[PDB]
């Protein structure tokens, strides 16, 4: 009684069967029609996604010489209870229905209009997750480029204050030269250069400073636009999904070819 | 790191006229110095040490001469400025100041190191400090391949080094297609050789009518012989003079049937009269400067029991410790979890393992997690790709899994070690479009940026270091593995096999099958993939023997070898058997080709250290033209922090070695900086400014000594051949649309430009992804390419285009091109294209522009319908003078539209229009019953066959694309749509007549059997 059997899909597509075993048990299964014009199996073992063959010859079916079932359902009914192992080395245990499928409304014009307001609330939510994604890029590179001028800040800093510290090695035996000397203007001129100095490295302290309370900023701005992603995210998938279940809910119930 | 903006300055575009400098002297004093923003550091020397005697302490400076300067760069470098002669706004200065120094250590090295930092994007000194051994060995290691380059480069004096620099651009084959052939006069071409005599540089031509088969030496004979004892002044002045292309930097030099050479054969080809220059060998050789590769400072340095894999009786079992955090609004999730999986390749070697649900706020498992898999069983390739994921469950009995952060790990490192005990764990933003909670195609390896979630792990301890065991040792294993009839069917079902596209279903009916034959499908050498399939990667039994026959497996196709190289082979034979095939049999023009794939490919590698590196390394220092591209390929990627230090250790080893070149490269790398740097100011302080101000800065900028230095005389990013002369700054524009690029036209500086062309127009676009563009004029060329060789004319015009970094690079402006929609104007009708194109080409060259018109339309018909190429209309179309077709803007390809509307449907992007079938059927008024059409549907029918026919090549081109992070790329199932185009799961004449019905269905009936 094949084509009102939950795991027979018909024409669906590889990357559709795919999609529908996407992390599912050992055992999970759906019988096809092949990608030619003839059936194919396709199961779950071992985290991959096995294609076995359903062979036909004189009204008889199986996976290889000699064909002893009678139909496509036999076939897999036998396999529901009793191992691949023999074959091979599981039963085919869990069932991918196209009932389960849900999505429920009766008639053209009602599917039509819900998917109508599908689409809309789909191209809405896009639009917003792709503006969301324009400020999560610029925020994060922003965040790169702030990183890497306080690094150089880090190193100006270093020059700087290495400046000091030879001013401080050269200066104290001349300050001791001119006070023997009496050239009270000359230990003002080496004082105020020094004072200049330190005034500098004062200004370069606080434009890091403030760039380092700018990243803060930055990377608190970028965890919510994370969090914001991360929310948005699962239910576009989840409404893209129904926006093509209800588009093929409409090509199905039309005229087909 | 890499520079943040490319300003004078830190948050600084350009600097003002004058600026203030703090100068640190020696002395410990600080002096503010007013500077001209392009005064050279040589001056700015010699005001500071004037000025520096009018403050204290003056007596303690020694000579303006024993002092240079050193500051902090962009790149957060202290750079030490030894080139005196470069101007302060060149600087890349984080903020303006200079400190004087004396200068120690090794002059030679310091200068070349930071050639090489500026030529990468990068400073060298960040590779020194890198911890992980892999880094330091792949930079002492890969030194041989350097070494090895340079030596064969001066082995012939002046000849291999001039083959070096101009390489033969030659075709695969001397074999002239019989379509080309036919357009020689009695099998014969006709050459222009043009010549400048010394005395008044005046050129001479002289026309020959020779074989085309004939040798650049014969060639160069029968120019002597033009001018019977005349044979000993030929053979002793036949070696003194070498032939070049009149009008770019291409040279015969090569013992090549003239015909072979892409000029030559494009000459043939398009009716076109061949102008070469005869010059002698001594005027070339003698501009040649000999490269010397230096054994760096790394290198003249150290730099600082054991089991079997399987000697170990468990099954493999990781430890999840703990994570730092995960971003997630608590409220809209429940639970986080640690997902597992064991990969070789793409495939699960054993089920995917989850750790136990933990909320978000206190992410610490402490759990072992354990694998369906025996550690003896576990492959050399083998990697562990996990994640953490959210998930809720709120609506109904649906979870909703959601991936926030993933990281993928080496089970073994490069030195065959398994992995043991802790390891920490930086992880990666989920890439934009994926959805799967798995990353096994992402990059192996920690996020070098530490400010994002670290994640804990324990590796299990045997008492010794684990060592997967020795070839020696797996070809024991497989003796003893084997140790424990064909039939005419039986080897045409392998047959049919080996045939099928790279992405058709395997059975396990076929799998098993398959390896029940493989000692006959060495019969078959291009089974290789399928059979590599049907291994149980997970048996070391079958490991072991598979082993065995790729050791022995006889060469295949480089074609078919390419496909071995992509993310679903990642075992080291069969990478390395795939080398090989590329060593002995990828030619270098076929290696130009396909370098796009072969640079992304490398991301897929486990180690830094393999065969594919070292081949392409090898390769990029013994051919330049091959250099030019696989530096800049690799250059455009060094922002993506996925590859960057990968990229740039191979960048470094390139630029070590590649010699004189690195000074043009470093040309190349200086304009296009200033041009990034131009359109950064119109894109941001100029946006909401007018067309007119904005072209007033742009020509003021223009002119500015320090930029025309930079942006005049270096060779085209685009070609290297093409010298990029003086800038005509009057043909320089703003294009109006909306995005604003730079159309930059240059002066070819060429002594005979004018047999070519004199100026070289480049658009300079910043903003948009230019990779997909580069991508599908690639194929095109890929296509265009299979159609000569099977005899079809279909003429497209794949004009140059090259992503120079994130969102930039350069485009090739298509002289004499106009878009339909300009056509259409300077109140229009359907016969204005046809009426345009009659009065551009009058008489007698009608003809010739309607086959040219008709031929490159049925090009573009059949590539834009296989790719899915983005909506075409009247401004993406362009027609030149000539007739000649051309598509522009290709942003987007394959089923691009799939997520936005869940149609599926196979798109014919290029419908031609009612205006379209005009021309082709020449004013005809039923376009689609004339004979005109009868031979274009035949021109298609052809073109989507011979596409057809090689399906295989281009679903390996973009299966080797899966991990450039190409958004309609990021999947095998975005590569279905080709499948999809090309009908492969149909036969040849059902996959035929689906061609002729979309083309019907879209073109609203016309299209007849
Ligand atoms: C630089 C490329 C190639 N190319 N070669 C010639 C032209 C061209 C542009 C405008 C006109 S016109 O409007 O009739 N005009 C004469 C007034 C005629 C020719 C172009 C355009 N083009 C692009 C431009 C933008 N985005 C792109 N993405 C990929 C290619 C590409």
């Amino acid at each position: 009684s094949l084509q009102d059997a939950e795991w027979y899909w018909g024409d669906i597509s590889r990357e559709e069967v795919n999609e529908k075993l996407r992390d599912t048990a050992d055992g999970t299964f759906l019988v096809r029609d092949a990608s030619t014009k003839d059936y194919t199996l396709t199961l779950r073992k071992g985290g991959n996604n096995k294609l076995i063959k359903i062979f036909h010859r004189d009204g008889k079916y199986g996976f290889s010489d000699p064909l002893t079932f009678s139909s496509v359902v036999e076939l897999i009914n036998h396999y529901r209870n009793e191992s691949l192992a023999q074959y091979n080395d599981v039963k085919l245990l869990y069932p991918v229905s196209k009932y389960q499928q849900d999505v429920k409304e009766d008639n053209i014009e009602a599917v039509g209009k819900k998917l109508h307001e599908y689409n809309t609330q789909f191209q809405e939510k896009s639009r917003e997750y792709d503006r969301l994604y324009e400020e999560y890029t610029r925020t994060s590179q922003e965040i790169q480029m702030k990183r890497t001028a306080i690094e150089a800040f880090n190193e100006t800093i270093k020059i700087f204050e290495e400046q000091c510290q030879t001013q401080e090695r050269y200066s104290k035996e001349y300050i001791e030269k001119f006070k023997r000397e009496g050239n009270e203007k000359e230990i003002q001129r080496i004082m105020h250069n020094y004072d200049k100095l330190k005034s500098r490295i004062s200004e370069i302290i606080d434009s890091r400073r403030r760039l380092e309370e700018d990243l803060k900023k930055q990377a608190a701005e970028y965890r919510e636009i994370d969090k914001r992603m991360n929310s948005i995210k699962p239910d576009l998938i989840q409404l893209r999904k129904t926006r093509d279940q209800y588009l093929m809910w409409l090509t199905q119930k039309g005229v087909r070819q | 790191p890499p520079r943040p903006s490319s300003g004078e300055l830190w948050g600084i575009h350009l600097m003002p006229p004058r600026i203030l400098v703090e100068c640190l002297l020696p002395n410990g004093m600080i002096v503010t110095l007013e500077c001209l923003r392009e005064a050279t550091l040589i001056t700015i020397k010699h005001e500071l040490f004037k000025e520096a005697r009018k403050y204290p302490l003056h007596q303690l400076l020694q000579d303006e001469s024993s002092y240079i300067f050193v500051s902090v760069t962009q790149e957060a470098e202290r750079e030490e400025f030894f080139d005196e002669t470069r101007r302060l706004c060149d600087l890349r200065l984080f903020q303006p100041f200079l400190k004087v120094i004396e200068p120690v250590g090794n002059r030679e090295e310091k200068i070349l190191n930071r050639e090489i930092g500026f030529a990468i994007g990068m400073p060298v000194c960040e590779f020194d400090m890198v911890k992980d051994p892999e880094v330091q060995d792949f930079r002492r290691n890969i030194l041989n391949v350097c070494k090895e380059a340079v030596d064969l480069r001066d082995l012939n004096s002046p000849h291999s080094r001039a083959m070096y620099v101009y390489p033969p651009n030659v075709e695969s084959s001397p074999e002239l297609p019989k379509h080309i052939y036919n357009k020689l006069d009695k099998g014969q071409i006709i050459v222009v050789i043009w010549v400048i005599v010394s005395p008044n540089n005046d050129k001479q031509k002289y026309t020959l009518k020779i074989n085309h088969d004939c040798v650049p030496e014969q060639v160069i004979a029968e120019a002597i012989r033009k001018k019977e004892q005349l044979k000993l002044c030929v053979l002793e002045y036949q070696g003194k003079y070498i032939l070049k292309v009149c009008g770019c930097d291409e040279y015969f030099l090569e013992k090549y049937p003239l015909s072979q050479y892409k000029y030559i054969r494009s000459c043939i080809m398009l009716g076109r009269m061949p102008n070469l220059m005869l010059m002698a060998k001594e005027s070339l050789y003698s501009q040649l400067p000999m490269d010397c590769f230096t054994m760096p400072s790394y290198s003249r340095r150290i730099s600082t029991s054991t089991k079997s894999l399987w000697v170990i009786n468990s099954a493999l079992r990781i430890k999840i410790l703990c994570a730092t955090y995960v971003n997630v609004n608590i409220r809209d999730i429940d639970k986080i979890y640690v997902r597992t999986g064991i990969y070789h390749g793409g495939e699960p070697l054993c089920d995917n393992v989850n750790t136990q649900r933990v909320p978000c706020s206190n992410p610490r498992w402490n759990e072992w997690l354990n694998y369906d898999i025996y550690i003896p069983d576990l492959p050399r390739a083998a990697r562990l790709c996990l994640s953490i994921c959210s998930v809720k469950g709120r609506k109904g009995a649906k979870e909703e899994h959601c991936p926030l952060a993933w990281g993928n790990i080496n089970l073994f490192d490069y030195t065959d070690t398994l992995v043991s005990g802790k390891m920490a764990l930086n992880l990666w933003p989920v890439p934009h479009g994926l959805e799967d909670l798995l990353n096994p195609i992402g990059v192996t390896g920690s996020n070098p940026n530490k400010e994002t979630p670290c994640l804990e792990l324990e590796f299990d301890w045997f008492s010794s270091v684990v060592k997967f065991p020795d070839m020696s040792v797996i070809e024991e294993h497989a003796n003893w593995s084997v140790s424990r009839e064909l039939r005419e069917n039986d080897k045409e079902q392998l047959k049919a096999i080996s045939t099928r596209d790279p992405l058709s279903e395997i059975t396990e009916q076929e799998k098993d099958f398959l390896w029940s034959h493989r000692h006959y499908c060495v019969t078959i050498p291009e089974i290789l993939p399928k059979l590599l399939l049907s291994v149980k990667w997970n048996s070391r039994d079958e490991v072991a023997q598979m082993y065995c026959l790729v050791k022995d497996w006889p060469p295949i196709k480089p074609e078919q070898a390419m496909e071995l190289l992509d993310c679903n082979y990642p075992d080291p034979m069969v990478r390395g058997f795939a080398v090989r095939c590329l060593e002995k049999y990828l030619t270098d023009d076929k290696l130009s080709q396909y370098l796009i794939q072969l640079v992304q490919v490398l991301k897929y590698e486990q180690y830094l250290d393999n065969l594919l590196v070292r081949f392409l390394l090898k390769k990029a220092l013994t051919n330049q033209r091959i250099g030019h591209f696989f530096f800049w390929h690799l250059k455009s990627e060094m922002h993506n922090k996925t590859v960057s230090q990968r990229f740039g250790l191979l960048l470094e080893s390139y630029c070590r070695a590649c010699g004189m070149y690195l000074k043009h490269l470093n040309r190349q790398v200086e304009a296009m900086e200033k041009l990034i740097n131009l359109t950064d100011i119109l894109k941001q302080e100029k946006k909401d400014e007018t067309q007119k101000v904005q072209m007033k800065f742009l020509v003021e900028q223009m002119r500015r000594p320090d930029f025309m230095d930079a942006l005049q005389g270096f060779l085209s990013p685009l070609n290297p051949a093409h010298q990029l002369g003086n800038l005509r700054l009057e043909e320089c524009e703003i294009m109006s649309s909306a995005k604003r690029p730079l159309k930059l036209n240059w002066e070819n500086p060429d002594i005979m430009s004018e047999l070519l062309f004199q100026n070289n127009i480049i658009m300079f676009k910043n903003g948009d992804d230019l990779r997909q563009d580069m991508l599908t004029l690639q194929i095109i060329r890929i296509m265009e390419n299979i159609w000569q060789n099977q005899g079809l004319d279909l003429r497209m015009l794949p004009y140059g285009c090259l992503s120079i970094g994130d969102c930039v690079g350069l485009i090739e402006w298509v002289r004499n091109s106009h878009t339909i929609m300009q056509i259409q104007c300077k109140q229009f009708n359907s016969h204005t294209l046809h009426q345009w194109l009659k009065d551009k080409n009058k008489g007698e060259i009608y003809d010739a522009a309607i086959d040219l018109f008709t031929r490159s339309c049925a090009g573009y018909c059949v590539a834009t319908f296989i790719l899915g190429i983005g909506d075409r209309h009247n401004s993406n179309i362009m027609v030149k003078d000539d007739g000649q077709l051309v598509h522009i803007d290709f942003g987007h390809f394959l089923d691009h539209k799939k997520k936005k509307f869940g149609y599926k449907r196979e798109r014919v992007p290029f419908v031609l229009t009612q205006d379209f079938l005009i021309v082709i059927s020449k004013g005809a008024q039923e376009c689609t019953k004339t004979r005109e059409f009868e031979r274009f549907q035949e021109m298609c029918y052809k073109a989507y066959l011979a596409i057809r026919q090689h399906a295989n090549l281009f679903i390996n081109l973009f299966s080797m694309m899966l991990g450039s992070g190409m958004p309609e790329l990021q999947s095998f199932d975005d590569i279905a749509y080709i499948r999809k185009t090309l009908a492969l799961d149909k036969t040849e004449q059902e996959a035929l007549e689906y061609f002729m019905k979309q083309m019907n269905d879209a073109h609203h009936g016309g299209w007849t059997t």
